């Protein structure tokens, strides 16, 4: 899944 | 307060 | 949940373990260029920060760093040498010799599949930063084992921190993402021979003023965005 950096 | 670095 | 029963001594869960030597290396790090600021948190080994890739995103400006040490500021980050992993979210950024280098005791490996870890981390806003450590979860690989599941609630500005084996306190990798709903957590694996890599200069490869040049990133089998929403 896409995922975005936290 | 920060220390700078020499760069 | 679990009652145990038909037990043996030695099939307990571990008992008291020191994090302050993993949470004691900890930096906090901030990149702030071109109207933009990052922060997240690296993990000081000898001369080393070991990050996130993606702080990276942008290289035109400066690097705060907080640490047991105090806070650095290095005035030009183009300045900063950097060795990439290949394929990760994950960095190592050499610091100048005026920063006060770390001791080199603390241990990597690759995860294990279906081992239990958890996320230690360190908090700067107490006048003396203080450990953190959370609770455990299993973990396994998201793909090529580039990217790790794991199923402990972060934050936003944890990336970085590292995951750490309740089973032998090795550092297993560092947190990077999470899917947009935040059900689903994501680090970045150590990488095969990490620890040759730390401590041979053989295999390092230096670069410096390196960037991103986009805005998501297709790293072990997902696309990564650098904001949600």
């Amino acid at each position: 899944e896409n995922l975005y950096f936290q | 307060e920060a220390t700078q670095l020499m760069n | 949940g679990h009652h145990h029963h038909h037990h043996h001594g030695e099939s307990l869960f571990k008992g008291p373990r020191d994090y302050n030597p993993i949470s004691s290396t900890i930096c906090h790090l901030t990149n702030e260029s071109d109207g933009h600021t990052t922060s997240l948190y690296g993990i000081g080994f000898g001369p080393f920060i070991i990050t996130n890739k993606h702080l990276f995103r942008r290289n035109n400006g400066t690097l705060l760093v907080q640490s047991l040490h105090g806070v650095f500021k290095v005035k030009n980050t183009t300045t900063l040498q950097q060795h990439l992993i290949d394929g990760r979210d994950m960095i190592i950024i050499r610091m100048p010799k005026d920063f006060p280098p770390f001791p080199q005791k603390l241990k990597f490996r690759e995860p294990q599949r279906e081992e239990r870890i958890c996320l230690v981390t360190t908090n700067f806003q107490t006048k003396s930063m203080s450990s953190m450590v959370s609770d455990t979860s299993c973990t396994f690989p998201s793909s090529d084992g580039i990217f790790w599941k794991h199923w402990i609630q972060t934050k936003d500005g944890q990336c970085g921190s590292p995951l750490v084996s309740t089973r032998d306190g090795f550092i297993v990798g560092i947190h990077s993402a999470s899917n947009f709903t935040n059900t689903n957590n994501y680090f970045t694996s150590v990488p095969k021979n990490f620890m040759e890599l730390l401590t041979n200069q053989e295999a390092q490869q230096w670069v410096s003023g390196w960037r991103l040049n986009a805005d998501s990133v297709l790293w072990g089998g997902h696309k990564v965005f650098m904001d949600k929403p």
